[PDB]
């Protein structure tokens, strides 16, 4: 496993893009087990339409053919608030797009393709897989439909099959 | 529009926050918990702003509630009617958090998902 | 660094996640109302980051009662309103003190100025590094502070408290030569006005008793004094609330006498016993001050007489515990009102007042006398009140309860007084001291000695002997009360100096009595003196020595030729009617074996004609063991031997 992007291993120094500006995802620094644990989250679940996006940085491919996405996150239930699931959900979409050069601050929510709806199994952790990769690099974006999700760690890697062994002890 | 909720109502009191506790004039929000949810432990949560980063700190709900009780009691006649309902909530929320409250509901490390 | 730069916002949102409600606090409303440096202390004192493992251990250390014992309510009203036939005076900065009627304070005065003089000192209470920092947030209250300390330099006990107009706190901190920082706290006052507790305690869990106005809280640990945990606080709450104001001042009095009965005044073992008495004393001040706030105007007479009750309790404790200290009150209004109410009372017009009116007058002199302001019009007035009391005393040779209370009020006035400037006033005061000595007969000694030997039923208001203001010294007999010697020492310490006491080599342990006649002072002692003539008693078996040394106040000598120390004898008593030659003279009786019996100063012609009576210390016919000496203004001493 060659890790391409790990968010928890950065230590808050890795900043992502939050669209739009006012509401949406926010980088929060919580302390657990006497150590800081950063996280992106949003819990705006009482309003109506919210296309809250969160685009990552540039991840160089190098030799990545099929990438795997690991998501360490927590989800709060909807029946806790006195809302009766008006606009509260327990899932969020995951998108992905390609790019040869780092756009920087540019974020167009039309070049991204929906991979799959992330559903919980309370540290609900699920893993995805998509491919193949064509261009020199790619981006990753998280979309909130109005759920209360706290994203802790994101791991992106590709699996490498090691050298096969010959039965004659080489 | 109204009360905006927090993703993690639960937290765990670390023995480092006493050394790195934010002062009173830096706390953004004082999000509390319920005697039924979040394992029924008396626990509060403070929010701050450290370089465009929303810093969350776990805080003892007993001491923080008694702190606000003294702040409203210090106002006396200058206290608003909604401030008296704040004192009203802290009065029964404390006496409801104190009932029971053995070593089981004192273990805050249950919500320490690291 | 930054004070307001840390917050650019306006609200302080308080989110209740699982109910969907939120409260707010305006930051500006918190800054210009609560002191900005006081909020940071409230934040640091809270210790909001304290682990719940410690707060649980704190509740496991305190002692909680079973349940509140709330009672009918409203207790006894510690109130005294101006009567229906009133005359109220809305006093302001106008300074209309010359327009106040009478001299007995039968008028009214606003309570906001009286309370402003009771609690006139800010005290930073519950600060850090103190045992009250664990239970109470730091607070600054204007109130009166009490404090006691008993123990050695190794181990000690610290009793200290504060009486506010809303609550009273008392503390029992343990000062040892090691660290044990756990104190016992007692509370009393308005339940909604009590000092806010910390995060590990509430008042509903710790209130022991309650009525319609006040409550009773006791924050004491489980390892506190065993006499505190096993104490019925509901009974204490009832005896304090339902008792009349005079019953409280007398019950607390008997407590201090009981502590003085045993040798526990300076014993740190019976510290919680003193801690409970100090708590009752502080409640007595609270109830009086609280009852003043319950009215728009109050009567000057009541407050001045209610102060005298509390001032007597504070000064009777300071004699048992010298470390007793009360600070905070500055009675400047009543001190100025009584300044005009006393200027109308002349010396000749003070003795004309009856017992109750004289009590009201002397109750107002005490406000200025606690620092000492006694005007000459009152000192000369006290001389006439005692002179009339002494001339009437010679008819029955007994003192009633209303007369002994008068001598107690006079005691609490002359003992707290600077020496008079005018020499003519000082000579009239020494006549009163010589008069109280006259009423201090042998019958009175054994009467007060036996009465002060029963501290259970002791009532100094009714047991005050005239010997406590007299110049006689052989009062000690050589678990009984010791206030007889303590009250007398208060008068001997703050005593106007005898004029001829600085002309000899007097040793004040071999002294029986001092007789300061006009321009001559006799000194009944055990050893002769060096200045002037000496008269020796010719009794063979006296079990002591008696030398009557007569000194002149000017360190001078007499003109008559002193050849020896024998006392001549004049026999024929004739009950002198030829113009009072016994005037300005003291007749002396002494047992030929057991020292002295009695001294009597002959001032009035009625006193003279009353010495020749039965039930009197002098001139007993069959009783020959007692002799009668005549110490006169001649400077000469002679023995009177007429019928016998
Ligand atoms: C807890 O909240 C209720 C009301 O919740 C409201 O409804 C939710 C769906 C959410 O939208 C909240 O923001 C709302 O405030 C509080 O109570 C009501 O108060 C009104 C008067 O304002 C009264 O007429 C109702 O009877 C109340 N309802 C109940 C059930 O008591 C309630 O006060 C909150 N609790 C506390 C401790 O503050
Ligand atoms: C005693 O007199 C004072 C003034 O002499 C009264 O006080 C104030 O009077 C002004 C009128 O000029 C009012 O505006 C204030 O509201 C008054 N103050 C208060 C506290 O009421 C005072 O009321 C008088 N006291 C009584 C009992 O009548
Ligand atoms: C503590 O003192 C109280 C008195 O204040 C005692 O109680 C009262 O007992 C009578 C019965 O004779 C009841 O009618 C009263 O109601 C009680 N007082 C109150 C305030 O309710 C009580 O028994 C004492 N307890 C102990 C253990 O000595
Ligand atoms: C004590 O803790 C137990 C947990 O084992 C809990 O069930 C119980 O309710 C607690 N006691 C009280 C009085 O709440
Ligand atoms: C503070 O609360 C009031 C309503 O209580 C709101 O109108 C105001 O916008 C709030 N302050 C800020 C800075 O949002
Ligand atoms: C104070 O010290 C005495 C003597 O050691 C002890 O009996 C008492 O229990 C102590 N009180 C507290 C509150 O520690
Ligand atoms: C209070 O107690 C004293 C003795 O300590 C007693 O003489 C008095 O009657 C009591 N008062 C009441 C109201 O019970
Ligand atoms: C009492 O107040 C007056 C002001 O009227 C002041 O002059 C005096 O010094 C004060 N007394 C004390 C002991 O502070
Ligand atoms: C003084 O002594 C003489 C005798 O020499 C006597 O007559 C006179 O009465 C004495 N003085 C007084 C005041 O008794």
């Amino acid at each position: 496993e060659v890790v391409l992007l790990d968010f928890a291993a950065a230590g808050g120094e890795l900043g992502w893009l939050t669209h739009p500006y006012g509401k949406g995802w926010d980088l929060m620094q919580n302390i657990m087990n006497d150590m800081p644990i950063y996280m992106y989250s949003v819990c705006n679940v009482m309003s109506g339409d919210q296309d809250n996006w969160l685009r990552t940085n540039w991840v160089y491919r190098g030799e990545a053919e099929r990438i795997f996405i690991e998501l360490k996150f927590t989800v709060r239930d909807c029946n806790s608030f006195p809302g009766g699931a008006s606009s509260c959900k327990e899932t969020f979409n995951l998108y992905y797009a390609e790019s040869d050069l780092d756009y920087g601050t540019n974020f167009q929510k039309r070049l991204f393709t929906k991979i799959d709806t992330i559903a919980p199994d309370k540290l609900n952790v699920e893993e995805r897989s998509v491919g193949p990769l064509t261009r020199k690099g790619f981006y990753l974006a998280f979309q909130d439909i109005g759920a209360c999700v706290a994203l802790l760690s994101v791991r992106v890697y590709y699996k490498k099959c090691p050298e096969l062994l010959q039965h004659h002890h080489h | 529009d109204g009360i905006q909720y927090v993703a993690l109502p639960c937290c765990a009191i670390q023995a480092s926050a006493a050394s790195t506790l934010p002062l009173f004039f830096a706390v953004h929000s004082i999000h509390f918990a319920d005697p039924n949810h979040c394992n029924g432990v008396c626990i509060a949560k403070l929010r701050s702003k450290t370089g465009d980063i929303t810093v969350e700190t776990c805080v003892n709900g007993f001491n923080l509630r008694s702190f606000l009780v003294a702040v409203v009691r210090r106002l006396g006649s200058w206290a608003s009617q909604e401030n008296l309902r704040l004192l009203w909530y802290l009065q029964r929320s404390l006496t409801a958090y104190t009932v029971g409250f053995n070593a089981t509901t004192a273990d805050s490390s249950i919500h320490n998902v690291n | 660094s930054a004070t307001q730069l840390i917050n650019g916002r306006t609200n302080l949102s308080i989110e209740l996640e699982f109910n969907g409600t939120s409260f707010f606090l305006n930051w500006q409303n918190l800054l210009n109302v609560i002191t900005e440096p006081a909020l940071t202390e409230l934040w640091t004192s809270a210790e909001v980051a304290e682990d719940l493992r410690v707060t649980l251990k704190k509740r496991q250390s305190l002692f909680f009662p079973n349940k509140t014992v709330v009672i009918s309510g409203d207790g006894h009203r510690y109130t005294c309103e101006v009567p229906t036939s009133s005359q109220t005076y809305n006093i302001t900065k106008g300074f209309n003190y010359s327009a106040l009627p009478g001299h007995l304070g039968g008028f009214g005065i606003n309570a906001r100025l009286v309370l402003g003089d009771i609690f006139a000192s800010k005290w930073s209470l519950f600060a850090r590094d103190t045992p009250e920092y664990r239970v109470f947030y730091p607070m600054n209250v204007m109130a009166v502070k009490f404090s006691i300390s008993i123990g050695n330099n190794e181990s000690g006990v610290a009793l200290y408290g504060v009486v506010s107009e809303d609550f009273v706190v008392v503390t029992l901190h343990n000062r040892s030569k090691e660290a044990n920082e756990t104190a016992s706290h007692l509370l009393f006052g308005l339940p909604d006005s009590l000092p806010s507790l910390k995060g590990h305690a509430t008042y509903d869990e710790l209130t022991f008793a309650r009525n319609a106005k006040y409550a009773l809280v006791a924050i004491l640990p489980k390892d506190s004094y065993q006499t505190l945990l096993t104490e019925n606080y509901t009974r204490i709450f009832l005896n304090m609330t339902e008792s009349t104001p005079l019953e409280f001042t007398r019950t607390i009095q008997t407590r201090i006498v009981s502590i003085e009965a045993r040798r526990a005044c300076a014993a740190q073992e019976a510290a919680p016993d003193i801690f409970l008495v100090l708590f009752q004393m502080l409640v007595a001040h609270f109830l009086v001050a609280r009852g003043i706030a319950e009215h728009r105007f109050v009567e000057v007479d009541c407050v001045c007489r209610q102060y005298a009750e509390l001032y007597f309790l504070r000064r009777i404790s300071r004699l048992c515990m010298p470390t007793f200290t009360t600070v905070g009150y500055n009675h400047t209004t009543l001190g100025a009102v009584a300044a005009t109410q006393i200027a109308r009372v002349s010396a000749t017009k003070l003795a004309s007042l009856p017992r109750s009116s004289q009590e009201t007058v002397l109750a107002m002199v005490q406000l200025g006398a606690r620092d000492g302001a006694v005007p000459s019009s009152i000192l000369e007035g006290i001389a006439m009140v005692v002179e009339h009391m002494y001339t009437a005393y010679t008819y029955v040779y007994t003192l009633g309860d209303t007369e002994r209370k008068l001598m107690l009020d006079i005691h609490t006035v002359l003992t707290d007084s600077c020496p008079p400037k005018d020499s003519g006033v000082s000579e009239k005061l020494l006549r009163t001291y010589l008069m109280f000595t006259s009423m201090c007969t042998n019958i009175e000694l054994g009467e007060m000695i036996a009465r002060f030997s029963k501290p259970d039923s002791l009532n100094i208001y009714r047991a005050f002997s005239p010997c406590f203001l007299g110049l006689r010294y052989d009062l000690h007999p050589a678990g009984t009360s010791g206030f007889a010697e303590l009250l007398h020492a208060l008068h001997l310490d703050s005593l106007n100096l005898i004029p001829a006491i600085n002309c000899s080599k007097i040793t004040a342990d071999k002294i029986i009595a001092t007789v300061p006649l006009p321009h001559v002072t006799y000194i009944i002692s055990s050893e002769a003196l060096s200045n002037a003539v000496v008269y020796e008693v010719s009794e063979i078996f006296l079990k002591s020595a008696m030398f009557i040394s007569a000194i002149k106040p000017d360190c001078s000598g007499f003109n008559f030729s002193q050849i020896d120390r024998h006392i001549p004898i004049v026999y024929n008593i004739s009950t002198p009617r030829r113009g009072c030659p016994l005037c300005d003279s003291v007749i002396m009786s002494y047992d030929e074996s057991d020292g002295l019996q009695s001294l009597m100063y002959v001032t009035n012609e009625r006193v003279q004609t009353n010495l020749f009576l039965d039930k009197s210390p002098f001139f007993d016919n069959n009783n020959l063991h007692i002799h009668y000496l005549w110490l006169r203004d001649n400077g000469t001493v002679v023995e009177i031997r007429g019928m016998y």
